[PDB]
């Protein structure tokens, strides 16, 4: 959740205030995947060191 | 009523022998009793 700050103002006596509602926003971060693969022979897995 | 299936032959129990009998010939050979047997580590043996 993200937002901003209220904007005050300098007002005289008997002066109507202004609408100072803030504005919110929401960041979004999707999650992705990575993979790696390497096969091997049964022969090499026994012979190789 | 005898031993035929349709005349009472369906009440006889069935008898089976679970053991199996080998029907192949095979081979008997004797090189390995005379030859020189070595143990390797890689994929090729040299000399």
């Amino acid at each position: 959740v993200s937002s901003a700050a209220v904007q005050w103002s300098w007002d005289a006596e008997f002066e109507e205030v202004s609408d100072d509602s803030p504005e919110f926003g929401q960041p979004e971060i999707p999650v992705k995947k990575a993979q790696g693969f390497v096969p091997i022979s049964i022969e090499a897995l026994q012979d190789e060191a | 009523m005898g031993l035929t299936k349709a005349d009472g032959g369906y009440l006889v129990p069935f008898q089976l022998d679970p053991t199996v009998i080998i029907t192949s010939n095979g081979s008997l050979n004797d090189i390995r009793r005379f030859a020189r047997q070595v143990v390797a580590t890689g994929d090729v043996w040299h000399g």
